[PDB]
């Protein structure tokens, strides 16, 4: 199971090459590049919608605004300081102790937890979103209505 | 003015937006009220079966 | 292990909210539709319904004067707090059939062959 | 057919004319309001389901079972005069 | 993948399973359904191909150094962008009504999900906002 | 036109040899013409312990 | 076996692509009363195939002011999606494959944003954001209509899916209206006619320029294939020549529309009536 | 049965007619909207039930609306207000999540909306920054909420995950020492949303 | 001593909580513009979702795709509000700040 | 260890008529200790009445319609247990193995 | 709900103040228990299919050689 | 509908089947274990073989033959 | 340049695949000795309180 475990593995990686380029183009490419490998890597534990639904839209919508917003407001300064400044390195002290050595994980006392593969069904799915979760449904409605108002009123003019 | 005169009017200067609201309101008004008066409407293994087999035998 | 085949075409009967009750009155209709609870409703229902349409228009009518719209304010008004009491005066009438309410006007109505 | 429609205007400030005003009711050129029940649903047949469209693709289907003008140079030439 | 404990494989022992598994072919009938693996060999297949279509004219074609060879021969955007991103996601959510066998209640829940979102898109088609003018 | 006829005639014959060998060499593949119809849960459970006791039954085959 | 499968699939895509290109010639000459290739080969059958073996041969431009992976990168991406979705149709067996079909075209807008981004042209990048809010905007429809589609398809099992060994080999009569809008937003998609306004490949020359092209016919056959599964009641090579046929036929017969005057059809006209189609399907299939 | 859930129907069919009339009265040119807003707080008035705290909040909003003149704040104060009431019957994490979102994205709106004259660009940039400020304690909301799911197995807020998300909750009552979003917010942000 | 099964699990888990704090400090460390900032925040968010994807095929419980299916919402919808506040403030202040959206300078 | 196994699921698809009809009490009997004991060890007596009577089945089929059965669970297995593609084999082996003992 | 609740007094004070989780779950998924079967119930049924075993109603415990 | 129908008949009928197979193959494989573990910690003091961990209800194992992941 | 790059990329990938596992077998490793030694002070005061508990 190599591939598997360096495919796992690899999104920490990407995570971190997100903030390390200087170039606004990579980190967007970067960030694509994380979002298909962790697409693929929610198919391990069984879930193929889910995945196609993080594909479809992460990668299809979000990036596209992205590369959109940062093609037409980013005049090249990576010279300009964006090299000659550096970084900080009290934040990058913070990022090694809390994600490398990991001194509050999540699992908290537990340090061995074993993997295992679901099988999801989108009956279960779509019974829980339309009869058990109904309330909740209606209110992500809500939220998207105020993004939608929301951005409409607040594109420049 | 009345039905008629407004709804031409306006199914002439905008068709396609006055269609997709009939098709919606046909949608909404069958499943209101045309099908729940028309097409509206413990045996063991072994019964269910025998009906299965049943129905299947005749054809 | 083995898991229960699962029966693609029976959906759980099941509604989003969960009353937690159970009924302490007779049970006329344990799930009554819509014509069933407008047909057993009271007349302090409709009375609070058209107290509730009247102050509607009164109140649209003098909003919407102030921008010289003042008839179909009204009227939009009227059909916002009317619907509003007409929910509130159906689902009393479905909670007295189903037994959550007092239902001892309701018990000697609905019941034509039970009614003694 | 050359008749116009308040829609089909290939601009902006005639566009705005036609939904604002019933002055295109005036001109001769444009296309009535449907007055019965036939009327619209001719003019829906018009503008939905194309019909239009399938006039100019007749026509160049028939075209393409028809004969062609292409010599085959420098096999066959073309046609010239004693005055050339 | 393979199954690295004996109530994985069915309670069979022996390393006849063992070495059986890790030497498989591929087969959808057995123990890869619905498995999406040659969506990845697919992806590997092609990268090969295409950056051997970008190589090759490095070796076989004529190449002249030029100056002038190596030169240079709206807000609707963010609408169309924003609108679609937030398109897409209602669309996700409608999925997995369309693959259940709904009942009534289900069939009304999500006509008011479809209602709260035509709704704003009427708004948004009132106020002249899917003119594309500017 | 005629001289339209080839490439179309060429692209039916491409796509009818394609997908015939296509099919001939999963159908090795997979030894069943119904590899490519959907599964559950429970058929990928059927098809899983089936492997598993083909290989069992392989298995008990070598010991006797 | 599976490596195996896939070159023998990826095989007649390429053969089926150079067909492609010399049969739009030779019927949109043939609408013309003229005849296309004929020279180039016995009946211009060498044609595509010369044309491949020039761009090989062809000086590659690199141009000396843009960032050269993102350039190089961009046709790669765009015949890797295609080869990639050919594959998603036919060595498959997915329980929502029309699903993972759909976001696969989704991610092809990339190869265009990233000619936009990579060529140093100035209307490169103008068009580039004209041809991605095309495909953005009729992304949508196609969706809807895939909604509309899988509220019918059901396995043995009971299972609902978008499985197409699972669709029935019978048309779709009752879709025919959704159908039509389907097609048109195929020829949307492939920026065909009439909405071939927007190119952003204006600096590519030699193979990136053919991987371009082949991507594009491949793109175009993906989507054929996908239309007859939905509504032609099955994948057959007369069908993918059928619908090839009808959308050169169509792009010999009309003109093109201006940008807004798409964007407005597909944001007032395709978008409501696919929805409305799927809220009628809906209210149907109870 | 769905008898029980009038209110929340109530609610969904108010904001679906209030839209519909907000449209038609922007159709007619009318630049004031005094009869959407009594509309409005017919709607407040209309969904908050029979407690106290409920009314005491529904009361105050009522009182707030008359310092605000269009209709895309009015929708965005009544949505706003809707996260506002349902997080007091909210017993859960997810709930919680949702409501403290959709109020978040509210008044970040808001903030960009509102701004007039020489501070707009102040208000835009205290915006941004208090949307980045949030997001990063919406991920740690989420991440010590999955790590509380993992572990319990259920929904119930027990066990050392809770001190994270007692910290979101000082978060959103501007405490020292995670103060200065507010101090940023109150410096640029005009009266009304003040 | 330990399974294949428990080195993926704990090799997941390790990824994700450097993916969490990668997410939450990176871009900030290495005083990058708000654009990433908003990416960096989907990184924060991508890690959540797959926590609770785990977790829901852990336990076999449907709360962890209600949860992922949420956050996905939430997360587009405040990235969209985000970056159109970048674009009018970066219109807002170019004209005397040219480094206008990065405010870690 | 003994093994332990039931016939194949393509098998088991075209003999499940005959399970119902013929050993009806074992298939009870199973469901109704499943139903009330968790722990198998609890309902080890009546899952092995189960396996051995789908097991004496299986080896009553093959000595008196081998061949039908046979192209039978082979039409099963080709199709992936899609009933509706077996029809004429499924009526061939029902005609040669009725379901249930008929004149009697 | 899933995710929210509601209080409300009982007027005539015959209600009784439990978890409203528990509630919920009891009303919308249900408990199941199950019990150790007594022993000598285990060995008389273990005894009778011993028997039918070796009186040849009963099969094998494979369907191979 | 009506072969699902069948379908689903067809399935209640092998699944106990398939349960008591299932629970035979089980019990033998854990009698093999705890020969093992017999055989491995027969001079540990204090160690008794077949401890169950549980009180009351009976744990399934929490890997099975039927989750696998895809790629 | 390019071919920089893109080896500088291959060789992070490959030392980020081959080193990483170490730390993770290494926290394992000392997860699974601090639970041994809990099972031995645990059956230490099981045996203490069997002694001077009867
Ligand atoms: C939806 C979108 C479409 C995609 C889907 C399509 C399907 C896939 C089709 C395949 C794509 C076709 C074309 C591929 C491009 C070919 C390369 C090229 O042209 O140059 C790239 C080129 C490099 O940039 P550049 O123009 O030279 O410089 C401009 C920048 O300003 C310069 O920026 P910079 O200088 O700041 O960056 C330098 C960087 C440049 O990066 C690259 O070179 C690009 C990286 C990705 C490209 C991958 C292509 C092949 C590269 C080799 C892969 C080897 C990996 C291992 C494989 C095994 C081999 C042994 O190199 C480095 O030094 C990397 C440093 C590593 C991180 C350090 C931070 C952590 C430190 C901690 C400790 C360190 C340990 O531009 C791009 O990156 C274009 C992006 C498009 C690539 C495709 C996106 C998706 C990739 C596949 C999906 C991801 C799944 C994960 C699997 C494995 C990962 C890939
Ligand atoms: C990332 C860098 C590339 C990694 C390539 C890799 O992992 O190669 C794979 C995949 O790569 C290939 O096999 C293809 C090589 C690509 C180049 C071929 C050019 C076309 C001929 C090896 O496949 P096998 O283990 O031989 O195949 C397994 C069995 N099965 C056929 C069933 C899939
Ligand atoms: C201009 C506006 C005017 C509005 C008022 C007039 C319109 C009429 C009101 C709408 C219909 C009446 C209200 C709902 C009736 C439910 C009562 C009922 O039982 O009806 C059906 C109940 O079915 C439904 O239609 C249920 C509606 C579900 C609505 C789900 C969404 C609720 C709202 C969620 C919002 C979330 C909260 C948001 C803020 C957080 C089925 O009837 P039955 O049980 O007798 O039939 C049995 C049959 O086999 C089918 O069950
Ligand atoms: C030296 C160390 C190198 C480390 C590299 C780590 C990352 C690996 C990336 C993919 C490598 C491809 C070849 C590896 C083999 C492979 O596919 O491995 C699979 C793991 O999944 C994965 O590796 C998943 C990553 C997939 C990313 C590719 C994205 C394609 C984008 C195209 C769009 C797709 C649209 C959606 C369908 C499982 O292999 P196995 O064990 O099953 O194989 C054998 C049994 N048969
Ligand atoms: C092979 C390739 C096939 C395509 C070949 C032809 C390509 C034509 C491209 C241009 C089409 C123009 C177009 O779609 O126009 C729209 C009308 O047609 C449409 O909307 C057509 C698509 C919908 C078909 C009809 C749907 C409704 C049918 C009846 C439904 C209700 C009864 C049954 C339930 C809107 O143009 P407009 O002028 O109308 O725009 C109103 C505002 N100006
Ligand atoms: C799924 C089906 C999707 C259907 C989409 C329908 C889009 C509706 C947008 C209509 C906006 C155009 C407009 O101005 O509509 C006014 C009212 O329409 C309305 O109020 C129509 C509302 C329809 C709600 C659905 C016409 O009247 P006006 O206010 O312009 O007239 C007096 C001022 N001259
Ligand atoms: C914009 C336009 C949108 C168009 C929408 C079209 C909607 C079409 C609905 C078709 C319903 C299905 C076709 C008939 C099958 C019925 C099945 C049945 O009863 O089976 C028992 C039975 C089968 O016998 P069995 O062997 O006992 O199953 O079939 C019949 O009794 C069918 C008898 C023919 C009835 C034809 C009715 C035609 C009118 C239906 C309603 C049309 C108007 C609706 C909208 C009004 C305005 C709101
Ligand atoms: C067109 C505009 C959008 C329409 C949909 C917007 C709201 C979404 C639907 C909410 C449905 C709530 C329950 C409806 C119900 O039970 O109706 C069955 C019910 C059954 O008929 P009965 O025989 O009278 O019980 O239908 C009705 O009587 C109501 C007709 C449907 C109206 C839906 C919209 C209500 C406000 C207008
Ligand atoms: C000088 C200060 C005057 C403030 C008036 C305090 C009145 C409190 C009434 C509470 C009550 O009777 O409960 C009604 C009711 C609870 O009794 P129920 O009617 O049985 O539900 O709850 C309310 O409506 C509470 C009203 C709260 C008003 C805002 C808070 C104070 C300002
Ligand atoms: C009006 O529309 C059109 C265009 O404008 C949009 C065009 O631009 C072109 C011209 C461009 C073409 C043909 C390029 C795209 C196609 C290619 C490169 C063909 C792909 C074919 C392949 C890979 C198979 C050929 C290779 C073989 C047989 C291998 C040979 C190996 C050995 C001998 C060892 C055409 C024809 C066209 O109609």
């Amino acid at each position: 199971m190599f591939f598997e475990n360096s495919a796992i593995l690899l999104c920490a990686l990407l995570s971190i090459a997100v903030g390390y380029t200087k170039s606004p183009f990579m980190s967007l490419m970067y960030s694509v590049m994380l979002f298909i490998n962790s697409s693929f890597v929610l198919m391990m534990l069984g879930f193929e919608f889910l995945a196609l639904v993080n594909l479809l839209v992460y990668v299809g919508a979000l990036a596209v605004l992205f590369l959109f917003v940062i093609m037409l407001l980013e005049i090249p300064a990576t010279e300009l300081r964006a090299y000659s400044r550096g970084w900080s390195t009290l934040g990058i002290f913070v990022f090694i102790i809390n994600g490398v050595f990991q001194i509050t994980p999540s699992m908290g006392p537990r340090g061995i937890i074993t993997g295992l593969p679901g099988a999801e069904s989108i009956t279960n799915l779509g019974h829980a979103l339309y009869l058990y979760f109904a309330d909740l449904l209606i209110l992500n409605s809500l939220v998207l209505t105020v993004a939608l108002f929301g951005r409409f009123a607040i594109a420049p003019v | 003015m009345s039905l008629g005169e407004a709804f031409r009017t306006a199914v002439y200067k905008e068709p396609v937006m006055v269609w997709s609201l009939m098709i919606y309101g046909v949608g909404i008004s069958y499943a209101a009220f045309v099908k729940p008066s028309m097409i509206e409407p413990p045996p063991s293994l072994k019964e269910v079966m025998a009906g299965i087999q049943a129905k299947l035998n005749n054809k | 292990t083995w898991p229960e085949p699962p029966n693609y075409y029976e959906a759980p009967k099941h509604g989003f909210k969960v009353t937690l009750e159970n009924p302490t009155f007779p049970i006329i209709n344990p799930d009554p539709n819509i014509t069933d609870a407008v047909t057993n409703m009271r007349s302090e229902n409709w009375g609070v319904v058209a107290g509730l349409a009247g102050l509607g228009y009164v109140a649209g009518y003098y909003f919407g004067a102030k921008v010289h719209w003042a008839k179909p304010t009204a009227l939009f008004t009227s059909i916002f707090l009317g619907k509003s009491g007409l929910l509130w005066g159906m689902s009393d009438s479905a909670h007295r059939l189903m037994g959550f309410k007092e239902n001892s006007k309701e018990v000697a109505a609905n019941l034509p062959h039970v009614m003694q | 057919g050359t008749e116009r429609r308040p829609g089909e205007s290939g601009a902006w400030k005639q566009i705005e004319r036609q939904r604002y005003a019933s002055d295109w009711e005036n001109d001769p050129t444009f296309k009535r309001t449907p007055k019965n029940l036939a009327e619209v649903l001719d003019d829906s047949a018009s503008m939905l389901l194309l019909t239009d469209v399938w006039r100019g693709m007749a026509y160049t289907l028939g075209a393409f079972f028809d004969k062609k003008v292409t010599i085959m140079y420098p096999f066959e030439k073309g046609q010239l005069s004693p005055r050339f | 993948y393979n199954a690295w404990s004996p109530a994985q494989r069915y309670f069979v022992e022996g390393d006849h399973v063992v070495t059986a598994e890790a030497s498989r072919t591929f087969q959808f009938t057995g123990l890869d359904s619905g498995s999406f693996y040659p969506y990845v060999i697919a992806t590997v297949i092609a990268t090969a191909i295409s950056t051997v279509f970008i190589v090759a004219p490095l070796v076989i074609a004529p190449s002249r150094v030029d100056l002038d060879k190596s030169s240079a021969y709206s807000v609707s955007f963010y609408l169309v962008s924003i609108m679609y991103l937030l398109f897409d996601i209602e669309i996700a959510y409608l999925f997995p009504y369309a693959m259940t066998h709904a009942s009534l209640p289900m069939y009304w829940t999500m006509n008011l999900f479809l209602a709260i979102l035509v709704a704003g898109f009427a708004y948004e088609w009132g106020m002249g906002a899917l003119e594309w003018r500017e | 036109g005629w001289n339209a006829l080839p490439s179309l005639v060429i692209i039916t014959g491409i796509w009818t040899a394609g997908l015939f060998a296509l099919d001939k060499v999963q159908m090795f593949r997979e030894n069943k013409p119904a590899w490519a119809n959907n599964k559950d849960g429970w058929q990928k459970a059927l098809y899983r312990r089936d492997w598993y006791l083909q290989r069992e039954e392989e298995t008990l085959a070598m010991a006797k | 076996m599976i490596v195996a499968s896939i070159l023998i699939l990826i095989v007649p895509v390429l053969l089926s692509v150079a067909m492609f290109t010399l049969a739009e010639r030779t019927v949109m000459a043939s609408m013309q009363r003229r005849f296309g290739p004929q020279v180039s080969g016995i009946s211009g059958l060498l044609q595509p195939f010369w044309d491949g073996l020039k761009l090989g041969v062809k000086e590659p431009v690199l141009p000396d002011s843009s960032s050269a992976g993102a350039f190089a990168a961009s046709p790669m991406i765009s015949f890797v999606l295609s080869q990639v979705a050919w594959v998603g149709i036919c060595i498959s067996d997915a329980s929502f494959q029309g699903l993972v079909i759909m976001a696969i075209s989704s991610l092809a807008v990339y190869g265009v944003m990233l000619a936009g981004w990579a060529s140093n042209s100035k209307y490169a990048f103008l068009g580039c954001l004209r041809s991605v809010a095309l495909m953005v905007s009729y992304e949508l429809s196609l969706g809807a209509a895939l909604l509309s589609i899988g509220l019918f398809v059901t396995d043995g099992t009971g299972m609902k899916c978008l499985n197409f060994a699972e669709m029935p080999t019978t048309p779709q009569y009752a879709m025919l209206p959704l159908c039509l809008i389907f097609l048109v937003c195929i020829l949307a998609e492939t920026k065909r006619d009439p909405f071939d306004l927007p190119g952003y490949n204006v600096e590519y020359s030699s193979l990136g320029f053919a991987l371009f092209f082949i991507a594009e016919y491949a793109n175009m056959a993906v989507m054929s294939a996908i239309a007859s599964i939905y509504f032609l009641g099955g994948f057959s090579a007369l069908k993918i020549t059928a619908l090839f046929f009808a959308f050169v036929w169509t792009r010999g017969t009309l003109p093109r529309y201006r940008y807004d005057q798409f964007m407005r059809l597909g944001w007032k006209a395709f978008l409501p009536l696919t929805l409305a189609f799927f809220a009628l399907h809906a209210s149907v299939a109870i | 049965a769905a008898a029980a859930a009038m209110i929340e129907l109530d609610l969904c069919f108010g904001l679906l007619l209030l839209i519909l009339f907000g449209l038609l009265s922007l159709r007619n040119g009318h630049v004031s909207l005094a009869h959407i807003r009594f509309i409005c707080q017919c709607w407040l008035v209309m969904i908050t039930p029979l407690e106290v705290q409920d009314f005491a909040l529904c009361i105050l909003t009522v009182v707030l609306l008359q310092s605000f003149h269009s209709f895309e704040a009015l929708l965005f104060l009544l949505l706003a207000y809707i996260g506002q009431l349902y997080m007091m019957h909210s017993c859960n994490l997810v709930s919680f999540y949702v409501c403290l979102e959709a109020q978040t994205l509210c008044v970040v709106v808001l903030c960009g909306l509102l701004a007039r004259g020489a501070s707009t660009s102040f208000s835009v940039e205290a915006a941004l920054k208090f949307l980045l400020l949030s997001a990063m304690v919406s991920g740690m909301a989420l991440f010590w909420f999955s790590a509380m799911y993992q572990r319990t197995g259920s929904l119930d807020m027990v066990g050392q995950e809770t001190f994270w998300i007692l910290l979101v909750m000082l978060f959103k009552l501007g405490v020292a020492p995670m103060h200065m979003w507010s101090v940023d917010l109150y410096g640029s942000i005009p009266k009304s949303l003040l | 001593y330990y399974t294949e099964g428990e080195i993926f699990g704990t090799t997941f888990m390790y990824t994700t909580n450097m993916m969490f704090w990668a997410g939450i400090v990176g871009a900030v460390a290495f005083r990058r513009n708000l654009i990433i900032l908003l990416l960096s925040a989907e990184t924060v968010m991508l890690a959540c979702n797959m926590n609770f994807l785990f977790t829901a095929a852990y336990l076999n419980d449907i709360t962890g795709a209600i949860m992922s299916i949420t956050i996905t919402t939430i997360a587009a919808c405040e990235t969209a509000i985000g970056l159109a506040l970048c674009v009018a403030y970066f219109h807002m202040r170019s004209a005397t700040d040219v480094e206008a959206l990065n405010m870690l300078k | 260890s003994n093994t332990v196994r039931v016939p194949y699921s393509h098998e088991l698809y075209a003999m499940s008529r005959h399970v119902v009809f013929r050993a009806e009490k074992e298939h009870k009997a199973a469901v109704e200790c499943k139903g009330k004991h968790d722990w198998p060890e609890d309902c080890k007596p009546e899952s092995e009445a189960l396996v051995r009577a789908t097991n004496k089945l299986y080896k009553e089929i093959m000595e008196k319609s081998p061949e039908e059965f046979k192209e039978y669970a082979q039409c099963l297995d080709w199709y992936g247990l899609r009933f509706s593609r077996c029809r004429d084999k499924q009526t061939a082996f029902e005609k040669a193995f009725p379901i249930v003992d008929a004149k009697k | 709900t899933a995710g929210f609740v509601w209080r409300e007094v009982d007027p005539t004070g015959q209600a009784k103040n439990r978890n409203h989780t528990y509630m919920y779950n009891l009303k919308t998924f249900g408990h199941r228990s199950y019990t150790r079967r007594d022993p000598s119930e285990l060995q008389a049924a273990a005894t009778s299919v011993e028997a039918r075993v070796k009186s040849g109603e009963l099969g094998g415990l494979s369907p191979l050689a | 509908r009506f072969e699902a129908d069948e379908i689903l008949t067809v399935r209640k009928i092998v699944h106990p089947v398939l349960q008591a197979e299932w629970d035979l193959r089980y019990l033998e494989h854990l009698k093999r274990e705890r020969e093992e573990e017999a055989k491995v910690m027969k001079n540990v003091p204090g160690w008794k073989v077949g401890e169950s961990t549980t009180r009351h209800r009976w744990l399934a194992p929490l890997e099975s033959w039927d989750k696998r992941p895809l790629v | 340049g390019l071919i920089r790059n893109i080896a500088t990329f291959a060789t992070a990938v490959v030392g980020w695949s081959v080193g990483i596992p170490f730390v993770v077998q290494a926290r394992m490793n000392g997860y699974v000795e601090r639970n041994l030694a809990t099972y031995d002070a645990a059956q230490r005061q099981k045996a203490e309180e069997a002694a001077i508990g009867g």
